[PDB]
């Protein structure tokens, strides 16, 4: 995952 | 400094409050210690940013990514990795839904001996840019002597406890770390370990993690003396229909427990419009519209962001840290610095009624008690013996024009800093 989006 | 508690570089402020601040590459470069291998637990990774904050030099060795990345998203990662000859991965198990990865670790295994670094940021350029994380670095840990009998542990019980917490992994690469780790002595550790792990505990091990391993460390290594509790974190659970459910009953009461005021702080719409990196700050305080819909009681908890103290109140929070100040706040019983938000999740719920805790999801945090250094209370430093809390107290309400920054509405009545607006879709 590179961030929560 | 007994602490080795610190904040992260935050670009664009003044360098002075830089000054007792690391970057990632500062915790990695050769001052630090000869790297010989490294594991990185994480939830979220940018692989080719992460390489390059390693120095030139040590940018080969061997480095674990332990993630917990399923289907398609594990699929990315690998492919993100596959360059990188010298990169493994542990993907962790995730048996309960609503699971996350949560833990942000650093295991530096070098020449000179180990070290190990527990921390709040992702491992992405975002993280480490313009928030306010919060970073514990251990001491160098010496390899124990290859003709003697000792145990490495700390009074805190520290080695024991990060073993247990890689154990309940249960992975083959990890076993490696752990007798990494039974080889060195780690016994001037003076912080306890709280860690979450995903599963249901029932009997002793009901104490084994989450907020009541947190109750069981503060009746056994606090005394007791309208001492409030601050609770602060970048991430919302659901917690029920009213405080009862959860938040006041089983949270609180591990919260309050040594040998009552509640302050609960997150941004509001306000602090994030107004900060380094404006709107886009919220893509990292993913509190929903569904979820706090259900819960509007909670937000009369809710106090905002304000770091005059540190320089950063505008370096939005994604350290989460947990304490108990007196009621002046000049002092402190305990602080704790972790990678756990305000969720059920992170902290265990109860089931079964009383008789099993659920929690979802790995988490990890230190816990520095006055007791570890001989002490009865910490002072709060004023200006980031005494504990350096990096934001404002005491923490100030929001006023009745505030409301709680939740990620997934449009903000268009007001530019942020950047003079963007904020549209969701
Ligand atoms: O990586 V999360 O607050």
């Amino acid at each position: 995952k590179l961030n929560y989006l | 400094n007994p602490f080795q508690f610190y904040l992260t570089r935050v670009s664009g402020v003044k360098p002075k409050y830089n000054s007792g601040a690391l970057h990632i590459k500062d915790i990695l470069s050769p001052l630090f210690g000869t790297l010989v291998s490294s594991a990185q637990f994480n939830y979220c990774f940018d692989v080719d940013w992460l390489v390059k904050q390693y120095p030139p030099e040590f940018r080969k060795k061997p480095i674990l990514l332990v993630h917990g990345d399923k289907r398609e998203a594990k699929a990315h990662l690998h492919a993100q990795a596959k360059p990188y000859e010298n990169i493994s991965l542990c993907q962790a198990k995730l048996d309960i839904a609503f699971g996350t990865h949560h833990t942000k670790m650093m295991l530096l295994l070098y020449e000179e001996g180990l070290r190990v670094v527990i921390h709040t940021s992702n491992l992405i350029h975002a993280d480490w840019h313009q928030k306010t994380q919060g970073i514990w670095l251990s001491p160098l840990y010496p390899r124990i002597a290859d003709g003697t009998h000792k145990s490495g542990e700390s009074p805190t019980h520290f080695k024991a406890n990060l073993i247990s917490y890689l154990t309940a992994y249960n992975a083959p690469s990890l076993k490696e770390w752990i007798d990494v780790i039974h080889k060195h002595d780690l016994s001037e550790t003076n912080v306890y370990l709280i860690g979450s792990t995903p599963g249901r505990f029932q009997g002793s091990q009901k104490d084994n993690w989450g907020h009541f391993r947190l109750k069981k460390l503060l009746k056994d290594h606090a005394s007791s003396m309208s001492w409030p509790v601050v609770g602060q974190f970048s991430s919302v659970g659901s917690l029920g229909a009213d405080e009862s459910k959860w938040l006041c009953s089983e949270f609180k009461e591990s919260m309050l427990t040594l040998g009552v005021p509640l302050y609960l702080i997150y941004p509001s719409v306000e602090n994030v419009r107004t900060s380094l990196e404006g709107y886009p700050a919220g893509g990292s305080l993913p509190y929903s519209i569904q979820t706090a819909e259900k819960q509007n009681w909670l937000h009369s908890y809710f106090h905002k962001w304000s770091a005059e103290t540190s320089g950063r109140s505008n370096a939005m929070p994604h350290i989460k840290t947990y304490m108990r100040p007196s009621p002046d706040f000049s002092k402190i019983a305990w602080f704790l610095v972790t990678s756990a938000n305000l969720s059920k999740a992170a902290w265990g719920a109860l089931e079964k009624n009383g008789t099993q805790l659920m929690i979802r999801s790995y988490e990890l945090g230190v816990l520095f008690l006055p007791s570890a250094l001989g002490l009865d209370s910490f002072k709060v430093k004023q200006k980031f013996a005494t504990f350096p809390v990096p934001y404002d107290l005491p923490p100030e309400l929001y006023g009745s024009k505030d409301r709680p920054w939740i990620w997934n509405i449009p903000y268009v009545k007001a530019p942020d800093t950047h003079g963007n607006m904020w549209v969701p879709s």
